Parts: structure tokens; sequence; C-alpha cells
């Protein structure tokens, strides 16, 4: 919800 | 650059080519296809066979551009469903990153961070599995400097979260021992300047003191709550909020952890927090009141004195209904443990009123904690002959049309209570 992403995507720069 | 959208069959002739430069290109290729935000092609990319290829290039020392790009590659297939980050974790991916915590490239390093973080991300499993592997020690390895300012930024956040996904999850809670390696960098952190270390390594508190007692202790006892406390007074409401999750889980513990959480002036903060704009921190803030107020006697009359009972008085009046809910157990638990005098002082702040408007919610479980909550006041003016006094104040605020009407509710402790008050002080 507010709390931190449990996996986190390295998205296109 | 000649690697923007490659098809997944190029990928792999070229990852497949024994051509050292011909499967850079083609991981990179890979690292682009995978990174983009509408529709990545993991599962295409998971059925090509390409996981144990990319793991394979983690370990080429002599090529760091094809470690840090098969790194990527990977960090981003496992940031996905759990079954895509076990093709990662069935691939032998964790202890390779474990080894490249160790790359003298930081670029290199922190993608590895990021990787494992996704893996521990996944679920209790993965997360222990990732500490089996040996994660920790080279982890901590990284943030052992004099001082985490000259550390780069968001390597510092990487890592940080990455620490809190170690924290994270139950069933089981982390192993103790892991949890005890881990404290003091995470108190350091906590210490930090940055708002988002400061985030996650409240949200990483906040996982440790969600627990049992001795989960709790091992955190109090590392001398956090004066920070914590501070952190709760905070502008920034992406701190104030796991800060304030880690005090309420805190004082769930017992009276001594709770009294830890008074005496560094926590309750001085509630006034703002009770009247949030923030529906949660509103409702978190309550339910932490709710817990104090479970307490010493000595704890609510804390609460009395820090001018809080008007607030809970405010937060039961109007509030999100959860919020309200959270409220009537607050007082319940005052009125359970409290003096006379304390549950007097309650009555002359206004409670009866908006507690017996709350009665003609369809809630079953607040209208027994509301009549209880009664049932403990009406025993409080028992014993000062004032229980007349309460029936005509609860009459005349249309209280007495409620729990009249509670009698016909259907579930059996309702009417059972109702009926008792009827029959006790309303004949």
């Amino acid at each position: 919800d507010y709390m931190p992403s449990m996996k986190r995507f390295r998205k296109e720069e | 650059q000649g690697t923007v959208n490659w098809s997944v069959e190029d990928i792999v002739k070229g990852i497949n080519s024994n051509n050292l430069e011909s499967q850079l290109q083609a991981t990179q290729a890979a690292r682009k296809l995978l990174s983009r935000e509408k529709q990545p092609p993991i599962d295409n990319i998971i059925r090509a066979g390409l996981i144990p290829k990319f793991v394979s290039f983690l370990g080429k020392t002599d090529c760091s551009p094809i470690q840090f790009e098969s790194a990527w590659a990977l960090t981003n297939i496992a940031s996905g469903t759990s079954e895509q980050t076990k093709a990662v974790v069935d691939g032998g991916a964790i202890p390779a990153f474990i080894s490249l915590l160790a790359s003298p490239h930081a670029h290199i390093s922190e993608q590895a961070v990021w990787a494992l973080g996704n893996i521990a991300g996944d679920g209790s499993a993965f997360r222990d599995l990732v500490i089996k592997h040996g994660a920790i020690d080279p982890l901590l390895a990284l943030l052992a400097v004099p001082d985490l300012s000259t550390l780069a930024c968001g390597y510092l956040r990487n890592l940080t979260w990455t620490l809190s996904n170690l924290c994270r999850n139950k069933n089981p809670a982390p192993p103790l021992d892991a949890v005890e390696q881990i404290l003091p960098t995470l108190v350091r952190l906590l210490h930090h300047n940055d708002p988002e270390v400061l985030a996650d390594s409240c949200w990483a508190i906040s996982y440790l003191t969600d627990g049992p007692n001795e989960r709790i202790e091992m955190v109090v006892k590392k001398g956090v709550v004066p920070q914590l406390v501070k952190l709760l007074g905070a502008t920034e409401l992406p701190i104030v909020t796991p800060a304030l999750r880690a005090i309420g889980n805190i004082v769930t513990g017992t009276d001594e952890q709770t009294q830890k959480v008074i005496d560094a002036g926590a309750l001085a903060v509630f006034p703002s927090l009770l009247t949030n704009p923030k529906t949660n921190i509103q409702k978190e803030a309550t339910w932490t009141m709710s817990n104090i107020t479970a307490g010493r006697q000595d704890q609510i009359q804390q609460v009395v004195n820090h001018g809080l009972v008007p607030f809970l008085v405010g937060v039961l009046s109007k509030a999100d209904f959860k919020t309200q809910k959270e409220a009537a157990w607050a007082i319940t638990n005052y009125t359970s443990g409290g003096t006379v005098e304390q549950i007097v002082y309650l009555v002359h702040c206004g409670i009866i009123e908006p507690l017996m408007n709350l009665l003609s919610a369809k809630d079953t479980k607040i209208i027994q904690v509301i009549l209880d909550a009664i049932s403990n006041i009406f025993q409080a003016a028992e014993k000062l002959g004032e229980t007349e006094k309460l029936s005509i104040m609860i009459e005349e605020c249309g209280g007495l049309d409620k729990i009249e009407a509670l009698q016909r509710h259907e579930n059996e402790s309702v009417y059972k209570a109702s009926l008792n008050l009827i029959e006790k002080y309303f004949s």
C-alpha cells in the first residue's frame, strides 16, 4: 500500500 | 546502439554463438527487452531457456559488461511473479549474485544487491534461502564505512531496501541470528539523513517488531525507540508512516516496552496524528492508542495528562469508520483498565454521545465493543451510586433507543449484553 514494494523492476533508462 | 528491439530468436542466436562479444550484444539486447515498461517478455525469455546462460554470464569476471547486462536482465525476471522469481533461483542465481557482491564495479555489485532483494522479497522461503547461501556478511560489508554519507545515494538506498527485505515477512519470521546480525547496521541507517533510507530502515524496524515480545525486545534493547519517536515527528509522510507502524507494533508488547515508547515522548505527537488528514495515519495512530490504553493505570494516566482523551472523543465522533472502530477499542480498553476517576474523566470529556451514535453501525463486533464499554462505565457509576445520572445521559442523546433495539439483534452476545443493560439500568 504505502509500504516498500516487495520487488522492484529496473526500468528503461 | 544496435541492441534495440531484437526478437527473442535473435537474442537466442547470439547467446548460443560461442562468441563472447556476440553473446554480450545479445545479452544487452535481452536487458533492453526486459526493461521496457509495457509488457516485457519475461515468460518468452524464460521459455527460450536463457536463464542458465545469464547465470553463467554472472561469473565472467573478465567481461564485466556481460556480468552487468545479465544481472539487470535477471533482476527484472526476478522482479516478476513468484514463478518467474523461482525460475531465476532454479537457475542457480543466488550464489552467483552473492559472488557478485564483491565486484570492484559499483554498478555491478549494486545490481547484485537489487537482484537479491527481489529474490528475498518473494517470501519467507527464498528470503531464508538467500540467508543460508551467506548473503548477509557481504551485504553488511558493503556498508562497513566510517560515514554512510560517502556512499553513492542510489547505491545506499538499494542496500537499505534489500536489507529490509531480509527483515520482511513471517511464518516464519527471519532467523533470530540473522536479525541480530543485521540490527546494528539497521540502527545506523535509521540515523542516516536521506529520506528514502530512513523510510526503508523504519519499514525494516517495523517488520522486526511485528511479532512476539522477544522479537520486539531485540529491537527495543538496541535503543532505537527515541529515534523512532523523532521520526514519528517528521514532516515527510513516507517517514512518519513506518515510524508509526513500528511504534504501534512495539506497544503491542509488554507494559515495560510500551513504557519505553511513552518515556521517549511519543504521546506528544498524537494530537497531530489523531487529526492527520491521511486516513491510514489516523487509523494506525488510533490503533496505537488502543494498545496504550490497554496498559497500566499509570499509562492510562499518561494518556490523560497529554490531553489525548478529547482527541479520542474526536476520532470517535468523526472519522473514517475503521478509525472509529479502533477508537471504540481504545475506549473499551481504557474503561476496562482505568480507575473510577479516569472513567469519570472520560465521561466528562463527552464520550457517551459519540459512543451511542456508533451503536447504529452495521458492524456486530463494534457493537459488542461499545456495549462492553458502556458496561464498564456503568460499573464505575455503580461504584459512585451515579448509575441513574448515566442512564439519563444515555437516554437524552438517544442511546436508550438504540440499546433497546439491540435486543432484537440477531447476534447472541449482543442481545444478551443489551437485554442485560436494559434490565439492569433502564427499568
